[PDB]
């Protein structure tokens, strides 16, 4: 971080906008738009699907299904999957035992 | 005559198909049932064009198209594919494609169609018979 | 806006300005958050005070409060002698752009 600070100081000491005639106004407008855009981005993330805490675990579960023969690519149930659907408990182990 | 709807058109086509099938199966004639088959195709095509978003009409046209007297397999394959696309949950259409592939010496691809079809409906009889 | 020319680095400079500040604050946390900083903070210490009250005025700490949980530093800080008695002269001004 300190090295990044040093490099940022080095870059800050050479800006061309500081010498531009229209430095303050355009800059404040840029501040407003970036702040608002960032707030929108966070808002959309809260409104998106990645906000769900358990989504990576859902993906991991579908992958575990796909390595065995229960779900086709793009999520269509296979015969073993529909067999393990109507099962009381330990669906995976019992249906795997049946096919083996 | 007094109420022109699509379902009656499709049923009329199926009835003409049955009459032709009966005449052929008793060896009673051949090449004298041609008009009956063309009438059947005409009725099914009229029904399909009347409402071309129904898997039933595409499926019926496909099955008739592959009758031994007509023997137009490309149209049958097209009709079954259209029926499958129209409504994806269709074991009947998949099994009919499986039969089409199986009779024309395509064991692998017919196996693919039958296995997927029973994947969609585990208690359909014809898919199991095809697998056997 | 149009940034072609003297304004080319105006947004990127801005980014360099923003990120840098968080780093000082991170550094600033790593200043107050450290046990050794918490030990150095005592009498005989000169500090730079930055808030709405003191804007980078140099101050010298007189004492550190005994409750090191709520660390209240009684500190002598220089400010302009108030040549006024009325809070009405303070009003919103141009948003201070970060210069080099």
């Amino acid at each position: 971080g300190g090295l990044r600070a040093r490099k940022l100081e080095e870059l800050i000491q050479g800006a061309q906008c500081v010498h531009s005639p229209r430095f303050p106004a355009q800059y404040l407008k840029l501040r407003e738009r970036m702040q608002i855009q960032k707030e929108m981005e966070r808002l959309r993330f809260l409104l998106s699907d990645q906000s769900l805490l358990l989504l990576p675990e859902y993906h991991q579960r579908v992958e575990v299904l796909r390595t065995l023969g229960y779900v086709d690519e793009a999520g269509t149930v296979k015969l073993a999957g529909r067999v393990a659907c109507a099962m009381s408990s330990h669906e995976l182990l019992l249906t795997e035992l049946m096919f083996d | 005559k007094l109420m022109s709807t699509s379902n009656t058109w499709c049923d009329l086509g199926i009835n003409y198909y049955r009459q032709a099938q009966h005449l052929a199966e008793t060896g009673s004639n051949m090449n004298d049932l041609k008009e009956l088959l063309e009438k059947s195709l005409h009725c099914l095509k009229k029904a399909v064009r009347l409402d071309s978003n129904n898997h039933l009409y595409w499926n019926a046209l496909g099955v008739v198209a592959c009758y031994s007297g007509i023997g137009n397999y490309a149209l049958a394959q097209h009709c079954f594919i259209k029926s499958i696309q129209s409504e994806q949950i269709n074991a009947v259409a998949w099994t009919n494609l499986g039969v089409l592939y199986l009779t024309n010496e395509n064991i692998e691809q017919a196996h693919e169609a039958f296995k997927m079809a029973q994947s969609l409906d585990p208690s359909y009889l014809m898919c199991w018979i095809g697998q056997a | 806006p149009d940034m072609t020319g003297q304004l080319v680095d105006l947004p990127e400079y801005y980014s360099w300005g923003e990120e840098l500040t968080e780093t000082q604050h991170m550094i600033q946390r790593r200043i107050m958050e450290s046990v050794n900083g918490l030990k150095s903070l005592s009498a005989g210490r000169v500090v730079v005070v930055k808030n709405q009250e003191h804007h980078n005025a140099l101050g010298v700490i007189l004492q550190v409060s005994s409750n090191s949980t709520s660390r209240v530093f009684t500190t002598l800080v220089l400010c302009d002698k108030p040549l006024s008695q009325d809070p009405q002269d303070r009003g919103p001004a141009t948003a201070e752009v970060p210069y080099p």
